[PDB]
């Protein structure tokens, strides 16, 4: 369960 | 539109504007960064606040 990247 | 969410995973902040939480907590959504990151604070503990991943919560109210 991957955290989406901040952008 | 969305005002209350319930967290479905644990989450430790990676950056100093991010909210750290455990599963099962209610967040009051007060803003959005983008489609994947919203901003809010813990219901009942408003001092715990910051940006959090939308994929880590279930919509609860509004």
């Amino acid at each position: 369960i991957k955290k989406p990247v901040r952008r | 539109k969305v005002r209350r969410v319930k967290t479905i995973y644990d989450c430790q902040a990676d950056n100093d504007d991010e909210l750290t939480f455990i599963e099962g907590e209610v967040i009051i959504v007060t803003g959005e960064e983008d489609q994947e990151w919203w901003i809010g604070h813990i219901e009942g503990q408003p001092e715990r606040k910051g940006v959090f991943p939308v994929s880590f919560v279930h919509i609860l109210s509004d």
